[PDB]
């Protein structure tokens, strides 16, 4: 399975799209 | 309310707590 | 260490404050 | 770029995996 790391990267590259929004 | 980079920021101090633990 | 289920929570609520933008 | 409701859902996602971390 995915280690945290794994979803933490993951979460990471969602929280800069975030950044993209108004 | 609470902006999009505010919304981030949170999303990416969580990051930090989930990178900590271990497989 | 905050628990994985606290973890979580904590993003559950944050998506949903995504979702409202 | 990607909507509000695509990056909720992805974050809702990551969510379930995170909380079933061992
Ligand atoms: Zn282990
Ligand atoms: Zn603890």
């Amino acid at each position: 399975t995915a280690s945290p790391r794994a979803l933490a990267d993951e979460l990471e590259q969602l929280a800069y799209e975030v950044e993209r929004l108004s | 309310t609470a902006s999009p980079r505010a919304l981030a920021d949170k999303l990416k101090q969580l990051a930090y707590k989930v990178k900590r633990l271990s497989s």
